[PDB]
DNA sequence: AAAAAAAAAAAAAAAA
């Protein structure tokens, strides 16, 4: 089992 | 108390708080061990409290 | 011709009953200028401003705080807003608007401690309201309410 | 790299037609949808507790000021905002003395205790209305903190202070709203804490709810289920489609008859002919014997699902197009051959499941925030996961303290296009009129349901209960 | 429907249900909030429906 | 010339009495002046009171209280119209209303 | 402590009066704040003035002429005065002096 | 009397 975990892609970000 | 740099166990008061997980194996997305996470604390470090 | 309203105030500490009361006379119909309406700022400003005062404006709105009595900013709006009213022959020119409880009457920057002031110290709707009858009697000009514009 | 893809935040309909993405925003600047001229308002409670609560009435008169506007905004004063007039005169008040509030709390039965304090109140209620001229729109009931404390279920009196029904719930709010039900009257519970809590001290000398730099959402959600009970209507929904019922089943457990009987209880939103909505309950109970099924029985559910189709056809005149039931619960192949027959075949028949045990957390990179609020994980055309709680820039926080938890949502029944079911639940999430907040964790169906549910069951005696929310939340 | 009714007493019963019966489930089951119901009748059911 | 009627009160508590003798007089076909209804926002207020009472004011009424009687504003108001009154050399200028028992 | 005598006038047209008044009694030994008597001006004077109708002022002198009685800047200041006298809760602080036929 | 895969009822804190 993989130790790094999945990862998505999400194409919406956002600032502080 | 801290792997790589990152502590994981730590005072707060009289209590020790301790990070644990807790795992789940899950095939129906994919081939997947699903983590939670939580946080305990003992009296002395070694003793939980009940 | 002078269709505008101009709304004085303490920008830091005062900003958000002027937002209220500029978004709801600008759907109103109401033609309303405010420092915190336009976003961007430059060394133009200050002049702008003034200009404003002076070519554009037809009614001058002071709102009233511990805050806003003596920032001199708003001393200068307020003398600048009294030198275009003795310019204009119309006494009802300056409008201040009393928006706090700690600020009393007694205690009214000079300008304006002589002339009447539309409460807005319990209930803002009937100082809206107020406002509203006020401007209809004066004959501010306006155009056809529209909330669109606000949003 | 999995596709995550975002749905756009839905907007919500206001005065004038006007569209907003905040309730409180949209609210404070373009007002309610309907003219609410005034709020004849009942008050019941005890004489010391009148003062705290015109105390806040006047208080929230004026405009509330909160510690930061751009977190949430803040409060410009009820009659500003509802363009409606709620006034500390004209109260009915009603008066509840303080040795017979205390004669039935120091009892040792809970159920007994409950059962005399919610008869004390209704009986008066009850008294009022039906008794005296004066007109109460909304009732509002103030109780003091000790019952609170010893008026719920595993509420142990000290030895010290007991001085001295097993039909009904041992719970004052849901006895309280479920033995109201046959006279419908609209009434909502205020405790003292909730009032001017400044007065409660602890013994730090802070307030045990101090509210210093919340009071103004205390006062826009106050005075939003205020308008709402009176019958006002603070928002609409603009984004659906017409033609869609939805209806949300909640089961929950009866205990006072034996075995659980798992009743069941829905709720419906559709259109209205023109552009008018509805969101009503569907309470015709069903109950459902065995301890642990939650699934319905084909008789009670085509009871239920015609008992649906009708409430849609009265009231626009023809049948649903596209039904789509949300449920907690999973639906068995047993009901769904139920509901297919007394479904009409023009009738898209569509059952979706939504939970939130799926242990899933995305953990942005970099950044001490969480992940934003929309973000949708399609698994494949019949589920998917959506983030109903997370960060959104209006609101300039998350929803959230930690990490927030998805929703689960699979098509369980049914085909439904998967990205037209996640952008229609994300819009139910608006419509919580109880609270005035950006938006719900989940979809209002599973919460009002709930809600209905929880009250419903609270009294055994319940005969045609009424559908309208006001009676309810 | 109900009023060309032969018996008074059922075509009144009938006629005070139709009414009665929508009076109630708007009280019940809507969102609106109505101070006093107004109940207007025609010429012809007071003509034909009492006594 | 001069055909308005001057209620002068207590404005912070006799705002009811005043309002409805105004509503009834303006009904009457009396043109009538008062703060809390015929009162500008935004002027000077006390010189638009005395230039009222001095030019406008055909006929004075005084609403009579227990706090009209010694508020300061309510006396200069009276203390004006006593001098439009030796003005106009009209003893039946002003009439005084008692309102309080 | 307020021991500065105010003497409000008509700039342009009471200088004579005003000028008078003030030398006789700053060498009289009483403390005296007019607007002639100071040399240039600024913007910070029309703040200035309110200050201290509100901060040293323990009595004001009001000259009433046909010209000072209906004066915008002696208008605010006499508002300015009555006010500060209403705080004070002195009856004698505005002390009127007529000197127009 | 276990397992995993699904259920609801309840109380407590911390924010919104
Ligand atoms: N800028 C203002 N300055 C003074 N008063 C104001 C102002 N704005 C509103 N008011 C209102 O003015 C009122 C001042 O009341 P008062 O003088 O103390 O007591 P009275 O019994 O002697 O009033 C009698 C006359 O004074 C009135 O001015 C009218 O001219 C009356 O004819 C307050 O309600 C203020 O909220």
């Amino acid at each position: 089992v993989s130790n790094e975990p999945v990862k998505f892609k999400g194409n919406v970000s956002y600032n502080i | 108390d801290k792997f790589e740099k990152t502590m994981l166990v730590g005072k707060q008061k009289d209590k020790n708080w301790h990070f644990a997980i807790s795992g789940a194996s899950k095939l129906y997305p994919f081939p997947v061990l699903m983590i939670s996470s939580h946080i305990f604390f003992t009296a002395d470090g070694k003793k939980l409290i009940d | 011709m002078r269709n505008k309203i101009f709304i004085s105030h303490a920008t830091p500490d005062d900003n958000d009953f002027t937002r209220w009361l500029a978004l709801k006379l600008i759907g109103l119909g109401y033609e309303v200028w405010c420092d915190i309406l336009f976003l961007d700022k430059g060394v133009d400003f200050w002049s702008n401003i003034e200009k404003v005062i002076r070519e554009d404006t037809c009614k001058f709105l002071l709102v009233s705080s511990s805050y806003s009595n003596q920032r001199e900013g708003v001393l200068k709006e307020l003398a600048v807003a009294a030198k275009v009213k003795k310019q204009l022959k119309d006494d009802k020119f300056i409008i201040p608007l009393a928006i706090d409880e700690q600020l009393s009457y007694d205690d009214i920057n000079i300008d304006i401690v002589r002339l009447n002031a539309i409460d807005f110290k319990m209930s803002w709707a009937r100082g809206l309201k107020d406002i509203l009858e006020a401007f209809e009697k004066q004959k501010v000009p306006k155009e056809v309410a529209d909330a669109s514009k606000s949003n | 790299m999995k596709e995550l893809i975002y749905i756009e935040e839905p907007k919500i309909l206001f005065a004038h037609g006007q569209k907003c993405t905040d309730a409180r925003d949209g609210l404070a600047l373009f007002g309610p949808l309907n003219n609410l001229y005034g709020i004849k308002s009942g008050v019941i409670g005890t004489k010391q507790g009148l003062k705290i609560f015109r105390d806040y009435l006047d208080h929230i008169q004026k405009p509330i000021y909160n510690s930061n506007s751009i977190t949430r905004p803040m409060f410009p004063g009820f009659e500003a905002v509802f363009d409606c007039k709620w006034e500390s005169t004209g109260i009915t008040f009603k008066e509840v003395t303080n040795e017979d509030i205390g004669k039935f709390l120091y009892n040792s039965s809970t159920h007994k205790r409950t059962y005399d304090l919610v008869s004390l109140f209704i009986d008066k209620i009850i008294s009022a209305n039906k008794n005296e001229d004066e007109n109460v729109d909304v009732w509002f009931v103030i109780v003091p903190d000790e019952i609170y404390k010893y008026c719920r279920p595993n509420s142990v009196l000290p030895k010290e202070m007991v001085q001295t029904t097993y039909n009904y719930d041992a719970q004052f709010h849901d006895q309280f709203k479920a033995r109201l039900l046959k006279h419908t009257i609209p009434t909502q519970i205020f405790r003292e804490s909730t009032l001017a809590w400044r007065d409660f001290k602890n013994a730090f000398g802070l307030p045990i709810r101090d509210f210093s730099k919340i009071e103004g959402h205390l006062a826009w959600t106050i005075s939003t289920a205020a308008f709402y009970k009176a019958g006002g209507k603070p928002w609409k929904l603009s984004d659906v489609r017409n033609g869609v019922c939805y209806l949300g089943l909640v089961y929950k457990k009866v205990e006072k008859s034996k075995n659980p009987r798992n009743a069941c209880c829905a709720a419906q939103m559709f259109l209205d002919n023109g552009d008018g909505t509805v969101f009503k309950g569907e309470v015709g109970p069903w109950y459902n014997p065995k301890n642990g099924q939650y699934h319905l029985e084909p008789k009670e559910a085509k009871a239920l699902l015609s008992q649906s189709l009708q409430s849609y056809k009265e009231q626009i005149g023809e049948y649903p197009k596209e039904v789509f039931i949300h449920a907690k619960t999973r639906f068995n192949h047993q009901e769904w051959d139920a509901f297919l027959e007394v479904t009409p075949k023009e009738t898209n028949l569509v059952g979706v499941t939504i939970s939130k045990t799926k242990p899933l957390k995305l953990y942005k990179t970099e950044g001490d925030y969480t992940i934003l609020r929309g973000n949708a994980y399609v698994v494949n055309e019949r589920s998917a996961f959506l983030w109903t709680v997370g960060y959104v820039p209006k609101i300039q926080t998350a929803l959230s303290m930690e990490v927030p938890n998805p929703l689960f949502i699979e098509i369980n029944k049914g085909e439904a296009d998967i990205k037209q079911v996640l952008k229609d639940i994300l819009s139910l999430t608006k419509l919580n009129y109880n609270a005035c907040i950006f938006a719900d964790g989940e979809p209002v169906t599973l919460r009002f349901a709930d809600k209905i549910g929880e009250i419903l069951t609270a009294s055994t005696d319940i005969k045609t209960p009424p559908l309208a929310f006001k009676y309810y939340i």
